[PDB]
This record gives structure tokens, C-alpha cells and sequence, in this order.
């Protein structure tokens, strides 16, 4: 085993699992999913005695069951339900990398609305709805709404979070520290427009979001991390085990 | 946050 030494010992045998995923979405103004996928990886950080043979089980076999379009593993994994078998390297390492496209849970729905008022103003209203347990909080949310290049100024009203028109980025950036599942918030903005060449219209870029939620958008769930060390005198039940899920947006755009 | 895995 060239990725793990032979006399490792710890009085506190413990492991931490990280299911990190980036969820990507391209949605129409309608609300139809034009494209969507999750890319994720499971990082394991373990302080286990000896040369443990572990078993990683998740809700594969495709209650809760998800489909994996594809995935690669760390060399320590023994290819051939059919779960993962390995003698992990010590410390932190990437156990596997995977991709999903089906039954993804979109944590946010963005519903935009624009009204043209003459040739002088644009009235914009954007509502965001969190789609996930109420007991879970999202954080680091950011909703970026593009403004036309002939913008002379912007007025915004938002009860939750803080929004700032950024003229150099040609966008109103709305930030929200935390937001629980099954909620709804909105921002209204009035975009003040300068005169422009009447022929060339505005090709509205998509509104885009950023956020971080504590669960895997793919649906993945860790069921168990079994540790067997036949030589040393600690077993599976002696091991303290934790898991955390950090799902973050990648490209999460909504055409408006 | 981390949660216990039984």
C-alpha cells in the first residue's frame, strides 16, 4: 500500500466525510429546465488506527435513491449493491468524483418580471423561492440582475438582504446572508434609462445566482462508513464519524 | 455543519 504507512495509531479513531457538489442550471423565463447537472466529490479526512478496510455506502442503486451518470475513484478503491472498498490514505484525500443529471433538487427558483415604461424606465421585480426543508438554511446568497448599458441610474427596494447597483459591472447585486427552506423573497428595481439608438434592442443576459446550502442537490446521502481492522483491537462502533454536505451553485442562470 | 454518521 504505497499511499499509507504501517504503524499509524490514534486513541481517538475518527473520520469526517465531505460531500461537496456544485449544482448547475440554465432555466427559461417560462420556468422550463433547459439544462441542469451536478458535479460532486466526496472528500474523506480520517484518523484511523492501523490499516483499516473501509466501506463507503450511499443511496446508489439508481425512499431515497439517486442515479450516478458517471464517477471516478481514488486508486485506493477496489473497483468491483456494489459499494466502495478501500484502505484509505491517512489524513485527507478525495475518495471519488461524480456527475448527475437526473432528479436534481434545484434549491432556488428565480422568477423575474420586467415592464418597459416608455423609453425611460424599466420596472423590474425578481422573486426567489427556496425549495428545500424549512429546517435548513441557505447562506451566501447573491442574485445578480444585469442592467442595460444606457442605464443612468437605479432605484431598488428590498425588505430582505442588501442590494447595490454596480455601474461598472452593469448589474444590481442583491445579497442575503441566510434564508430558510420553503420561503420567498423579492426585490423591486426601477432602472432609469439614457437615450439610445432606437434600432439596437437590449438582449437581456440571464439573472444569475450564488448560494451555499447544507445538503447535496444531487440527492446523494451517505448511509454508512464501515471500518474493519482485524489486527488492532478497535472496531467500527469505536469510530466517531461525521458527515457534512456543502452544495454550492456553479452556473445557476435564469433567462429573463 | 458536520453531523454524526451512525
Amino acid at each position: 500500500i504505497g499511499w499509507r504507512r504501517e504503524g499509524i495509531k490514534y486513541r481517538r479513531n475518527e473520520l469526517f466525510l465531505d460531500v461537496l457538489e456544485s449544482v448547475n442550471l440554465l432555466m427559461s423565463p417560462q420556468g422550463q429546465v433547459l439544462s441542469a447537472h451536478v458535479s460532486g466529490r466526496v472528500v474523506m479526512k480520517s484518523y484511523l488506527s492501523g490499516m483499516p478496510e473501509c466501506k463507503f455506502g450511499m443511496n446508489d442503486k439508481i425512499k431515497q435513491s439517486i442515479a450516478i451518470d458517471d464517477c471516478t475513484f481514488h486508486q485506493c478503491v477496489r473497483l468491483s449493491e456494489r459499494s466502495i472498498s478501500f484502505i484509505p490514505p491517512d489524513g485527507e484525500f478525495e475518495l471519488m468524483r461524480y456527475r448527475t443529471t437526473k432528479d436534481i433538487i434545484l434549491p432556488f427558483r428565480v422568477i423575474p418580471l420586467v415592464r418597459e415604461v416608455g423609453r425611460t424606465k424599466l420596472e423590474v421585480k425578481v422573486v426567489i423561492k427556496s425549495n428545500f426543508k424549512p429546517s435548513l438554511l441557505a447562506q451566501k446568497i447573491e442574485v445578480r440582475i444585469p442592467t442595460p448599458l444606457n442605464t443612468s441610474g437605479v432605484q431598488v427596494i428590498c425588505m430582505k438582504g442588501k442590494a447595490k447597483y454596480k455601474a461598472s459591472e452593469n448589474a444590481i447585486v442583491w445579497k442575503i446572508k441566510r434564508m430558510a427552506g420553503m420561503k420567498e423573497s423579492q426585490i423591486s428595481a426601477e432602472i432609469e434609462l439614457l437615450p439610445t439608438n432606437d434600432k439596437k434592442k437590449w438582449a437581456r443576459p440571464p439573472i444569475s445566482m450564488n448560494f451555499e446550502v447544507p445538503f447535496a442537490p444531487s440527492g446523494l446521502k451517505v448511509r454508512y462508513l464501515k471500518v474493519f481492522e482485524p489486527k488492532l483491537n478497535y472496531s467500527d462502533h469505536d469510530v466517531i464519524k461525521w458527515v457534512r454536505y456543502i452544495g454550492r451553485s456553479g452556473i445557476y442562470e435564469t433567462r429573463c | 455543519f458536520y453531523r454524526a454518521l451512525m
